[PDB]
């Protein structure tokens, strides 16, 4: 019942253009575990969207579920060469004592690494 | 060289020259928000270091994506009257990228994946070249 959320931060790194197929790819990808409760970060396709955006998904540790969405992001990463992705961790306990004003660049900072690609 | 009289001054084209340049740069970029001034904290300054490495530019506004830096607060100088003043380029490290596009361009390196060779290597082929 330890609540960890996975902060990725989503960037485009330039070295090639990035294909609408790859931008649907990772939409539905984050779009997958979007529900009601965080209508905030959906995915869409537009550079706006996908470019320079930090999400942050709550997962319940003892759960499985985690670990495979970190590791469909971290396929897509490392397949798509023109697209970034870093993934980093927080309890849940310290994420929701920090200041909402940049939150999520404050928790990427106070928050372990998992994979940067 | 003035500092090592025996040794000469050179390379631009060098990891340490062009890390000189960038760490000259990120430690003399002030951000001024509406009101005052203030440095970069030493987790901001950690958290640019390696991205002009990364991606090919650090663009202004790439680095306001990369720090949330919320609108209201503007990089000191940089002439925020003309528009899309913030593409920009503030740091772009030029031979490590040229050395990686030559590999790149020819098999011998995986795009975006890092250039493995030694700062003392990349000094030297700067030198040489």
């Amino acid at each position: 019942s330890m609540f960890k959320r996975a902060i990725i931060f989503t960037s485009f790194n330039g070295f090639e253009k990035v294909s609408r197929t790859e931008k649907r790819r990772l939409a539905k990808i984050i779009n997958a575990r979007v529900s009601i409760i965080d209508e905030y970060l959906r995915a869409k396709d537009t550079n706006a969207s996908l470019d320079g955006q930090y999400r942050a998904f709550l997962f319940n540790d003892e759960s499985p579920a985690m670990t495979e969405f970190l590791a469909k992001l971290k396929a897509f990463a490392e397949s798509c060469t023109g697209i970034s992705i870093d993934a980093w961790e927080i309890e849940e306990s310290e994420y929701v004592r920090l200041p909402v004003e940049r939150r999520d660049f404050l928790a990427a900072a106070n928050g372990k690494e998992i994979f940067k690609i | 060289c003035t500092f090592e009289p025996a040794e000469p001054k050179a390379a631009k084209n060098t990891y340490t020259a062009e890390r000189f340049i960038w760490l000259t740069k990120l430690n003399n970029l002030r951000i001024l928000e509406q009101g005052s001034e203030r440095p970069l904290t030493d987790t901001e300054r950690a958290t640019l270091m390696d991205e002009p490495y990364r991606k090919s530019k650090l663009t202004y506004a790439q680095a306001r994506k990369l720090l949330g830096l919320e609108d209201t607060a503007f990089f000191k100088g940089l002439r925020y009257g003309k528009d899309n003043a913030e593409a920009s380029t503030l740091m772009e490290m030029k031979a490590y990228h040229a050395i990686s596009r030559a590999l790149e361009k020819e098999g011998l390196k995986d795009k975006k994946s890092p250039l493995n060779l030694s700062p003392e290597l990349q000094d030297e082929i700067g030198t040489a070249f």
